[PDB]
């Protein structure tokens, strides 16, 4: 459908960029087959960003401290180096919990360890080995302690790893050294990989030689599940209504015994594959646990992945299965009965890092709501693997978008809705096109679930059908 | 579940019975969590004064600071300019942080590219980063100036910022006469507002420094204006009103009022005003020139008189009556430019509402934070009115400061149980009013959390936050507030009154307990 | 018992232990009290569907009205016109309650003068008070124009104000060339706003009246412009702003905001500012009049169209976007003069607020009461915000305003659940408030305590008030704000937004119940 | 001083008036003599206002409703007339009362029978008996309504005595009809005496034949004093705490049951002596119970009263009441000790209606302050004959003040601190002068008694040392 007419477009908006930008950036650019499987031979990704072109990734210590570790509520996470990275990092994303902040949770705090001139000049191993000593005298209730690195860690000749072994025989504490470096890798997925890697290396065999906790077979473990707007608790609650135990959940609302705790589930769930599939195939490796992935963005994805999760379990399982489908589906049809014709028709193009694009798509056309164009900030060719037959065919795609490629796309195409991170939130305000900030939801939530449907289904139709859209014309121009 | 006419978002959704006995259940099975009478211990006791002792002997850590990294700023500065990019020679996840800590704030469309330094660059250096980047961004975002900073990265590799722009010029990634300013801005020094200080002088050497032969001081009949970082845009405005009411030639360098106010009329402006390059080439030729915060604007400062030849007023900042009338005479005895009665008119307004107010604003105590410019401005007002300022924290103000606004508290007697920190976190000041409570806390949305750790003591030990300053999260539309002159000490006396009525309304709302106090009027 | 370091005022001294055995000593002896069990069933009773159906069965009895009457209108109207004292004929209690009242609003003194008439004038009429209080007033206060209002008592005697006015000129007590514009406002018909429309349409008429053959249309290039009853001086001021931003030529009949608003700089002013006697003398010349509120200006419209043959437009209030956009469309046809770059910055910018707070402003169901026109207004705004206002009160409104306002309802998607009560007081909103529940309430003061009763009957059951209208005696300076324009569409949502999440902040301040929503950023 | 000074001056400012008013407001204005026990040969009161000359003056529903009846708090009183007069004397005098809002208590609502014109024309009887059918109809709890007549009542010819004896007898309710129309007297006093009057006709001697209630040789009610900001309140401790009990309070916080049980008491003491000296004479007349005034404004006014009144009962009372002083000694010395020296040597100018200007001059001695001019609106010659000989000589003396005379008063004299009402202290505000209110004690207090007297210094510290009034004139000019 106008397949040539996407590719024109590409050209068009290609033709503005230097001889080697544009000869990158021609290879992020394609144009949907939902018959192809092999998205290498169409899409490339996981490459760095060309300078200068205002790309909207981020780095390796947020793809660590601010996805994987922060959320951890019980553990006190220091960002080590200047002061900026957990100051801009603070309560940012919304990875709900539930405890006593200063107490026993410390999510929404900023530990750091602050360098100035000297620090960077004679090192700051003792200055980080003080600071964990205050820690331990001023926050008697923490369960463990992360060292998360910036970019001068890295640079200069810091051995975090070494004082992390030393103060943590020391003081008999969990002490997590993380070389999550912001110069390392191009975009947040390298920093999913390393916090996965410090994950198997220091927390996870704990309880290797322990076996006190009781097992049953209805043991699962949910895996890349950030309880963004409570959205993890919306799945959990489904689990359990399945006749499942849900003993740990990673990583929001998480805690490290729940982490340490996971090598003893039967079945791991992974919600996110990109920032997990890690740790899980390390689990199955090591472990022999099972891990599939699975899908609770509206009711058609959600009902699959549970009838599928049944499917891996006994038959008692499968009949609580379909008394849980059977006991929500009317709400999810009254919810679809109030709002797909007011959204019925409608097109969107969504610009999401990593599993969010191909992972919501389901939810519109529950709506009845077509997706033309869906881009990833940091994803790899696996995801677009998935994406491919996720899509429709003759849609836009696009890998680390630049800000010019993607306004010039917007122009042409002209969606009804745009579903994006902040940074593109007021800038298609402005355009006069409703937005919807995928990343902290527009503070809203959860959309998980059934009961996240609801959410998800009533804030489109808000924005979507805003009086406010009409009135960005003056009358008398 | 959800009810279809009347949707629960995650509160109070959460609040169910079923959701209820999943974290319930959740908790006692495998989050192994403390018990609660031991939280509960442990609570009371860092409400007490032997924690706040074991939290002043820090000496490594820093839980909770109040201040940013020097590119933050630099870009703020740099946003001020014409159709002039910000560009971060560095990681491109700080600026991605930079894009949407502005965001947030302002909420609006904030522009800045990076260069995407990686582990290639940790041992070669940014040279071939800074040519593609800068022809990059020239051809696509088609900008007038190019200001540059840095990130922690660079620094500590120490690249070299002159000589890179000096190869991509002479290679011809960018033309030769094509203005690009650079300026070092290590975020292990100083803090945010020096960051736009070393921005501002390095633009201002970069336009100025090599054409100083031909300047005459005074010759243009202007006075320049150096507000510095300020997140206020009705400060620009009511500086731009103040100056031209009195009729006096002025010239506003780095102005970004416009380009972070563009209306919504179906177009996006990436660019919008701001200080043309011309203003910055002619700005030698001027009377004076005022820094509007000097106490982080002392290197441009040194710049301003060392070449530009300009005796600099030592001026405070014109927030709060005597200071803003400080700042206007210094204005007419600059420019010879009298003072018109409508400004008069305005200060006899703001004093009859000092007046009207004072009854219900004297003795108030009040704990407050910020940068250093806007706090001792703001405790020059507390004083003004007849307030108590008790706890001052600056986490990145200095001795020097410390001594001026010590200096300030000694001339008031309502300075009598004031205290000064300096190098001081959010922590310290909330073992400070557990320790020794305020009525209010007066600063940006970091303060929120406090509020609610005093709600966990006691409804009586609570202290509301009043949000003024930079960042606000949790509010819409408070960036187009004032909090300079006249106008701002009206809206910022208005809004404390208001708050202190609120909270007295609030106490005293208790049916046939507490409510025979809860007058209709006040 | 009073500690001489803090000193406790009424709250909370009486809730010390001694004071508290006092009271309740002093009730189980002498009050005969109810049992309590007995009040909270009544008050439970009081909250119910039934209670409410008796209540809305009232016919004779009144509980907390929300309009004054007509004479304090008139005073309001007076005090817009240039070194005029304000004239009420009748008893001086009027005259001081009125003073009292309009003192506690503004909070700046508020000059009129009574006759102080007594039985004696009870019997045989006010002629000689008349007289005598002319001729004091003028030799005392030295007012360049008096207008002279009366109060029920004149008006149940049949006081001929005419006739008075002329045997005091013709038997020296005045000069026969002092202007003397008189108006009966009797308080047992119509509200303030009609003592307002009858003040000013005696004025006009003592004006122009006699003086009509001279006049021509449209020979002075200006447009009149009447504001009605208005007690926002920023309202005054957004409009002068917007016809000299325009480049309108205009006439602001009825102008008190310098009066006042006058500066406390060591002397009082009892006149400032106001309409010229002149301005009103060449009012027929004028291309046109305006109407900021034409639903209490009708007797004004009908002398303006008949005696100085303007053809008057048929504009609704400038309140929000559309209608602020049709008077300026209105005034641009109407002067020949187009709408300048800055409002169309204004408007684009009110517009990016809206986009940018729509989110949290949706599905928002709110009461509200105030005057006819301003509560049309500000249900429009909050249709166009995507609000739904559910209980809309104006106790002095009538029939054809309660069509309109139903018109404008039925036009938009977001007043389904709108009804429109007319000649109801508080005690109906109160029933209205606790059978459907609203998230806010919009008016007066008068309405906290309607909070107070909702926060009695439970916290999920209160329901905040926001405090827009007139009379505000519980909060300081908040006269100084603007409802019209795009300035005071921008004050009114920033307002809402910052409410609605003032109180989302307070829902989820508890820590570890609601504190998982208590988001940094919103 | 300057006694001649200030005759002259008087003369200067009377010249401006008319003949007539200004031969008139000669005889209201005076020099203090405090030899002279005869105000009337020195200073006329209680006439009627001159016209135009802008009067601080109220009418006799302010006195009636707005004073004496509207405190009453388990009582209903219906403003008969239009809607303005109970609109603006809604909620604006702090009388303090504890109570269910709506419930049992009606203080602070407007309840109003809003005539249009119809009832202008036809009469509003049947109005108001369908409006009384209608109040007992949703407000049960009531123990007794007040109809207080407004100026229409009395200029048509309405007759409410009827209509409320009828309704009486018909609901088994106590119904008082009371004529305070606006246009009667000349002030607020005619009010009080109306008031006093149908107190004394419908409402004290409805338990003239009880005898159930159990009576103590230490039975006193307080009478005048309306419980401003808790004034009463902070009386009553004072006089429970010397052995006494109190079993009435008129009327701020008072009850019609409190007021029935008067005439059971063994002596009336007397605050306010302008409000309630009628029905203090008229129980003396009827059931013999003494009455005697007192005076709790200031330490030493407050320790003299109440000596005087243990005076009045036996030797363990005395005691009690030296106790009393003993102990409340050291709080007011260490209240005289912070706040004297920051008040000693200013100068006050008052004017309050009747009582106050005379009551709240010791406790200005207490702090060390002289009033050099005091006045009042509504006063008679025996507050006056009161008022001489507490003042110095040479002070200025004026009743029913015009703005102008006050205004050039206090030019001349220039004051320190002022105390009046609202309709003055924006006036005085603008001029550079300290303000205070004292009708409302500027939204604060309480002041009577011990505890009163610290709020009181407080508040003038607060506002006599306020820097603001050192800022009105601007440095450039
Ligand atoms: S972790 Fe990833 S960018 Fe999988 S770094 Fe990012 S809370 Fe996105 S699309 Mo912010 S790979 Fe989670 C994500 Fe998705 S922070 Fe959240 S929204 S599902
Ligand atoms: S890519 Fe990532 S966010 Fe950037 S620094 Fe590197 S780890 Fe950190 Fe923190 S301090 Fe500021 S923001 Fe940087 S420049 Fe030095
Ligand atoms: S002296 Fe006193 S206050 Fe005056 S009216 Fe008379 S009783 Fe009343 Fe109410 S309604 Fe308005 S304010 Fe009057 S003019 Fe008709
Ligand atoms: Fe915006
Ligand atoms: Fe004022």
């Amino acid at each position: 459908m106008s397949r040539e007419e996407v590719e024109s477009l590409i050209q068009e908006v290609l033709e503005v960029y230097p001889e080697k930008a544009r000869k990158d950036r021609n290879k992020h650019l394609a144009v949907n087959d939902p018959a192809v499987t092999q998205s290498k031979k169409c899409i490339i990704s996981n490459k760095k960003s060309q300078p200068g072109l205002m790309t909207i990734r981020g780095c390796a210590y947020a793809g660590s401290k601010g996805v994987v570790w922060g959320p951890i509520k019980d553990m006190i996470h220091i960002s080590h180096g200047p002061v900026g990275c957990g100051q801009y990092s603070r309560a940012g994303r919304r990875n709900y919990y539930i405890g006593t902040t200063g107490v026993n949770a410390f999510v929404t705090m900023n530990f750091t360890s602050d360098f100035q001139e000297k620090d960077i000049v004679f090192g700051g191993d003792k200055k980080l080995a003080k600071l964990i000593d205050e820690v331990e005298t001023l926050f008697p209730l923490n369960k463990g302690i992360s060292v998360q690195s910036e970019c001068p860690i890295g640079l200069i000749g810091d051995d975090i790893e070494s004082v992390s072994k030393v103060k943590g025989a020391e003081l008999s504490k969990t002490i997590v050294p993380v070389r999550c470096e912001g110069f390392r890798g191009v975009s947040q997925s390298l920093g999913h990989h390393i916090a996965n890697d410090a994950v198997r290396d220091w927390v996870l065999g704990k309880r290797d030689e322990d076996t006190t906790f009781a097992s049953t077979p209805y043991d699962v473990a949910i895996i890349g599940d950030y309880n963004i707007g409570g959205d993890a608790w919306s799945s959990r609650i489904l689990l359990e209504e399945m006749g499942l135990r849900c003993v740990a959940q990673w990583s929001g609302d998480g805690s490290i015994s729940e982490i340490e705790l996971t090598p003893k589930v039967k079945l791991n769930l992974v919600h996110c594959y990109r920032s997990m599939n890690y740790i899980s195939r390390h689990m199955e490796e090591k472990y022999g646990i099972p891990w599939m992935e699975y899908n609770f963005f509206g009711p058609t994805k959600t009902i699959e992945s549970l009838r599928a999760i049944a499917a891996k379990f006994d038959e008692s399982i499968q009949k609580k299965c379909e008394e849980v489908i059977a006991k929500y589906k009317p709400e999810w049809e009254a919810v679809v009965a109030k709002y797909r014709p007011r959204l019925e028709g409608k097109r969107v193009m969504l610009y999401i890092g990593g599993l969010r694009p191909r992972h919501v798509i389901g939810a519109y056309e529950d709506l009845g709501m077509e997706v033309v164009g869906t881009g990833y900030e940091f994803a790899h060719n696996d995801d677009y693997d998935r994406t491919m037959k996720e899509m429709g065919d003759s849609t836009l795609l696009y890998d680390d978008v630049t800000g010019y490629e993607f306004e010039e796309f917007v122009k042409r195409i002209k969606p009804d809705l745009i579903g994006s991170g902040i940074k593109e939130k007021f800038i298609f305000q402005k355009m006069g096109i409703p937005f919807r900030e995928m990343h902290s939801w527009d503070y809203s939530g959860p959309y998980h679930g059934f009961d996240g449907f609801a959410i998800f289904a009533r804030d489109m139709d808000m924005t979507l059908n805003n009086p406010c859209w009409k009135k960005l014309q003056a009358p008398w121009e | 579940s959800q009810q279809v006419d009347k949707i629960k978002a995650s509160y109070p959704l959460f609040l169910d019975q079923d959701y209820k006995d999943m974290l319930a259940k959740k908790r006692d099975g495998f989050e192994e969590k403390y018990p609660q009478d031991k939280i509960d211990e442990v609570f009371q006791w860092t409400t007490t004064k032997e924690y706040q002792e074991l939290n002043f002997q820090r000496e490594a850590l820093t839980v909770n600071p109040a201040k940013a990294c020097q590119p933050l700023g630099a870009v703020l500065c740099a946003l001020g300019f014409e159709k002039t990019m910000p560009y971060v020679h560095g990681s491109q996840g700080c600026v991605a942080y930079f894009r949407s800590y502005f965001n947030r704030h302002f909420r609006e469309p904030v522009s800045c590219v990076s260069d995407s330094m990686t582990e290639d660059a940790a041992v070669f250096g940014g040279q071939q980063n800074m040519k593609d980047g800068l022809q990059n961004c020239k051809a696509t975002y088609k900008p007038d100036m190019i200001a540059v900073s840095t990130t922690c990265m660079a620094e500590v590799i120490g690249d070299d910022l002159n000589a890179f722009i000096n190869n991509s010029k002479k290679e011809g990634f960018i033309p030769d006469e094509f203005p690009v300013p650079f300026a070092h801005t290590p975020s292990f020094v100083g803090s945010h507002v020096t960051g736009w200080d070393n921005m501002f002088e390095g633009i201002a050497r970069y336009f100025t420094l090599k054409s100083m032969d031909d300047k005459v001081v005074g010759s243009n009949k202007k006075i320049n204006i150096v507000p510095g970082f300020e997140t206020y845009l009705g400060n620009f405005r009511v500086i731009k009103r103040m100056l031209s009411e009195m009729g006096v030639g002025y010239s506003l360098l780095s102005d970004p009022e416009e380009v972070l106010d563009t209306p919504a009329d179906g177009q996006f402006r990436m660019y919008a005003g701001g200080t043309t390059q011309e203003e910055m080439k002619d700005a030698p030729n001027a009377l004076n020139t005022v820094l509007l915060q000097p106490w982080h604007l002392e290197k441009t400062k040194k710049f301003v008189e060392g070449t530009w030849k300009h005796e600099v007023p030592k001026l405070n900042i014109p927030m709060g009556l005597d200071w803003t009338d400080e700042f206007l005479m210094k204005v007419s005895e600059i420019s010879g430019q009298p003072i018109p009665a409508s400004l008069t008119k305005e200060r006899g307004r703001l004093v009859d509402m000092m007046t009207d107010s004072h009854t219900w604003l004297h003795g108030k105590r009040f704990a407050l934070w910020g940068d250093p410019d806007f706090v001792m401005g703001l405790v020059k007002f507390l004083l003004e009115l007849g307030c108590e300022p008790v706890h001052i924290l600056c986490h990145n103000g200095n001795k020097r400061w410390k001594k001026a606004v010590d200096a300030i508290l000694a001339a008031s007697p309502y300075g009598k149980n004031a205290t000064v920190y300096i190098g001081k976190d959010l922590w310290h000041l909330r073992s400070l009013v557990f320790t020794d409570k305020p009525d209010f806390m007066i600063g940006n949305s970091y303060g929120k959390f406090i509020q609610r750790d005093t709600l966990h003591k006691g409804k009586e030990f609570e202290v509301p936050l009043i949000r003024i300053g930079f960042p606000i999260f949790d509010r819409h539309h408070l960036h187009r507030s004032t909090t300079l002159g006249y106008e701002g000490a009206m809206q910022i006396l208005t809004t404390l009154v208001n708050s202190i009525l609120e909270r007295l309304d609030e106490e005293t709302r208790g049916m046939q307990a507490t409510d025979y106090n809860h007058d209709l009027v006040r």
